[PDB]
């Protein structure tokens, strides 16, 4: 008769349950640039070369 | 011509001191005493309690206080004011058709945004820009590092093409020789490329989607569910509100809260609300609507529940009570209570464009500090040019 | 409506004093200090080549021959790329906002007081034998008087009619057109004034006078509504699928920018005319 | 006007426009008279408007392209009407 599901959202519901509801805005730190950085080094080097 | 207590204050003398009375309650008791004529003698309540059933100290007696101690005890034979009609208040006396339709709801003081100094530079890290800085002059460098021995550009030519490519402006004209430094230079030109479109991406991830706190879901909230220290959120003590959070019996963990912090009036509320004292009140959707229409600072956000309306109540047994509900019924029928809620509650100043000269002043300052800075490194120029 | 109200371009983005501000006063002071920090070669050049870089690239320009001249170009253009940035994203923040409108707002619009003094007749009407038309002759007898021609047999075939296009405007109860709008699909009917009500009445349950009932039914519902029954009765009956929730962008919204250039090269040729009648 | 200035041929000026609307970077294309001038720098900037335009509503199209709307299980509102 469904109310099991009821209850469960009554009692055994949490606040953790939402999961994808954050903007999370945020910066763009060192390593995530890090790759073209590693790239730029290679272009450095392999023109030394 | 209205009496009422001088302060509302406690512990203080309640002096009957003669105000006057005006407003939307005053009009439509004006309005009946018109259709049927009875002289009328308006008074405030003692006490700024609306009036709920309390224990008083005396045990074993249930007593009405506020205007409804007032009306009960004989001492009022007919009451106009925003009272919210429910079941404890029809039992004992009967009530009119509402005048006025309304919910309760949650008011909260609006949070206006606020511009730091470096929202230009808030996308990149600090240390980010660091980086890119010192990998900016290393480059910079060794471009007329490479070039100057070849047999097959100097520092200054070398340097401004480096700001210019990564700047996308092009003030070094001065151009490579060497194809090493040719395939430098268009790689230098890529990686400035893809530095300044993530960054214009990252501008247009943090402008948008930009809420600190996203809303209240009426009383369903789960933060709202879930009392704590510093989300301190109240309701106008002994009121409607308060009968309708302690009797049903779910909410009862908010009534937990309701004892712990209250207000003795709704003007004492809000102003708390204002004073940014209070996280949330919990009262009239009208006056609640009201408030942000006037207080322009402050926003209606909860859902509306609990639907109720404003009721004219008078005693158990009384011969207006017909006559008066068929004289408000016919005042709503015709354009009356619509000219009222024009002339009182309608009418607003502001309710609540991007990107403000407030929101990136940084911009400007920094263009005014260069202007400001340019003045001493023209005398660096000419101090350099004296050596 | 077919195509909703498109919220002005260009102008949210950048308050009009900033734009001002930003075009006129900044360019001349920084036009002075260049000037200067050149000299020690021509005002029109680098207020040329200034403002050629504000923007973005364009042909090359005589650079500046002084290092701190070269420093304040710098700086400048340092402002100018996060300008370019920050013009693309509050547009993209523009777009993402939405949009909406209302044909009509409230019943005193002169479209309903005043139906003849238009080309097309506008077409309101309810079904007879109801509290609306009761109220409304009571109210505005010539309204009744109108609104007898385009009559209405039900519910359903307003609502159709009002689909199709026959009818412009059905004036019913709140709760039940509240109702048909929310389980309509498509959501192409709307109550105007955003739930806009204006008798503001309620239903109740009516009883024979001085039947012994009244008080024992008032205390019922007063219980009912105040252990918040209402509210999930509501949900389960009143909710609407409709209530409570611009892929791209057509010429017209972009057509202030095309006008304005319009008037640039307008100007143009005008001061060409001009100049060459000066040097006449 | 460059023809009829007081003190660059067709093909120039529709490659300058054409170097405008696209930051190819080619230039050569300057002109003599003022009025052309200006209008070339007024007629960038607003090619730099459309080409802004362009990529915020580019970024509009794409951030958003979902017409499957997946059902939410038995809460959808579309299971209420069939
Ligand atoms: C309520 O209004 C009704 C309607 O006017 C009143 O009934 C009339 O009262 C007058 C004077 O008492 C009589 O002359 C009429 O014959 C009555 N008509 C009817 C149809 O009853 C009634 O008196 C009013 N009651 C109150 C308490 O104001
Ligand atoms: C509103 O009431 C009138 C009055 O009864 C209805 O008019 C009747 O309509 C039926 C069916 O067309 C006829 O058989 C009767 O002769 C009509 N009576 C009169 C007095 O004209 C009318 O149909 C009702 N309208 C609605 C929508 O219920
Ligand atoms: C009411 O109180 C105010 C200040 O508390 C006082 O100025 C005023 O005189 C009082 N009213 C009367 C009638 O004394
Ligand atoms: C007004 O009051 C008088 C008595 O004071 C009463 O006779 C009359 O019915 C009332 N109503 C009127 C005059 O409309
Ligand atoms: C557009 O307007 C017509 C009437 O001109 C109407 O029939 C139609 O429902 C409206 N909407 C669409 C999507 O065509």
């Amino acid at each position: 008769d469904g109310e099991m599901e009821e209850l469960e959202t009554l009692w055994l519901t949490g606040i953790c349950h939402n999961e994808k509801n954050e903007v999370m805005s945020s910066q763009l730190d060192i390593d995530n640039v890090a790759g073209v950085f590693y790239m730029l080094a290679a272009a450095m080097a392999l023109s030394l070369i | 011509i209205c009496t009422g207590p001088n302060d509302t204050s406690p512990g203080s003398p309640r002096h009957t001191v003669p105000q006057c009375c005006y407003g939307f309650c005053i009009d439509l008791l004006i309005k009946l005493a018109r259709t049927m004529n009875f002289t009328y003698e308006v008074h405030l309540v003692a006490d700024g309690k609306f009036g709920t059933q309390e224990r008083v100290n005396n045990s074993n007696k249930k007593e009405w206080n506020g205007m409804m101690g007032e009306l009960l005890s004989g001492q009022a034979d007919m009451i106009v004011a925003p009272l919210t009609i429910n079941n404890e208040r029809a039992q004992y006396i009967e009530f009119s058709k509402p005048f006025k339709y309304q919910g309760l709801t949650i008011l909260v003081k609006k949070e206006i945004p606020r511009s730091t100094l470096d929202s230009f530079m808030q996308p990149f890290q600090s240390t980010l820009w660091l980086l890119v800085g010192l990998s900016v002059h290393v480059v910079a460098v060794m471009l007329y590092l490479l070039d100057r021995f070849s047999p097959f550009l100097t520092l200054s030519s070398a340097m401004w093409f480096s700001w210019g490519v990564l700047l996308n402006s092009g003030i070094g004209e001065g151009a490579p020789r060497s194809f090493s430094a040719r395939i430098l230079g268009m790689v230098w030109a890529g990686f400035a490329m893809i530095i300044v479109a993530s960054y214009t991406a990252n501008l247009a991830a943090f402008l948008v989607l930009d809420r600190p706190e996203e809303r209240i879901t009426g009383i369903n909230d789960p933060r709202l569910r879930n009392p704590s220290d510093k989300f301190i959120y109240a309701t106008v003590k002994q009121s409607s509100v308060d009968i309708y959070f302690r009797r049903q019996v779910e909410l009862s963990t908010m009534y937990r809260h309701m004892e712990k912090h209250n207000y003795e009036s709704a003007a004492e509320a809000i102003q708390a609300v204002r004073d940014n004292k209070l996280h949330a009140f919990i009262w009239d959707s009208a006056v609640l609507e009201f408030e942000a229409s006037q207080k322009c600072d402050l926003v209606t956000t909860g859902e509306l529940f609990f639907r109720s309306g404003f009721g004219i109540g008078m005693r158990k047994d009384s011969p207006w009570k017909q006559n008066v509900s068929l004289s408000i019924l016919k005042s709503h029928e015709n354009g009356f209570m619509e000219d009222l809620d024009k002339t009182w509650v309608r009418y607003q100043e502001c309710d609540s464009a991007t990107l403000t000269f407030e929101n990136m002043a940084g911009v400007f300052m920094l263009v005014a500090g260069g202007i400001v800075a340019g003045i001493f490194l023209i005398f660096i120029e000419i101090a350099y040019k004296r050596h | 409506s077919n195509g909703t109200v498109s919220p002005s371009a260009f102008l949210e983005p950048f308050s009009a004093s900033v734009w001002v501000m930003m075009f006129v006063m900044l360019l001349i002071v920084s036009a002075i200090a260049v000037f200067v920090f050149e000299y020690f070669f021509t005002i029109g050049k680098a207020i040329w080549l200034l403002w050629g870089l504000v923007f973005n690239n364009s042909v090359p320009v005589q650079n500046p021959k002084g290092t701190t001249s070269k420093i304040m170009v710098s700086v400048w253009a340092f402002f100018a790329v996060i300008f370019l940035a920050s013009y693309t994203a509050n547009l993209a923040a523009f777009m993402i906002q939405e949009e909406f409108v209302d044909q009509v707002t409230g019943l005193s619009d002169k479209k309903f007081q005043r139906p003849h003094d238009y080309s097309p007749p506008f077409r309101f009407g309810t079904v007879p034998n109801g509290s609306t038309e009761r109220n409304i002759r009571n109210n505005y007898p010539y309204m009744h008087q109108y609104m007898t021609r385009f009559n209405q047999r039900g519910v359903e075939d307003a609502l159709v009619s009002l689909k199709t296009g026959k009818l412009d405007a059905f004036i019913y109860d709140a709760a039940v057109l509240n109702y048909k709008a929310g389980r309509d699909e498509g959501c192409k009917l709307v109550t105007i004034g955003s739930g806009y009500i204006f008798a503001t009445t309620g239903y109740g349950i009516a009883l024979q006078k001085g039947s012994p009932w009244k008080r024992q039914i008032d205390l019922a519902l007063l219980q009912f509504v105040g252990d918040g029954e209402m509210e999930e009765l509501e949900t389960l009956w009143l909710t609407g699928i409709c209530h409570n929730e611009s892929s791209q962008l057509d010429i017209d919204n972009v057509a202030g920018v095309f006008y304005m250039l319009a008037a640039a090269m307008a100007l143009s040729l005008i001061t060409f005319i001009w100049e060459h009648l000066f040097y006449w």
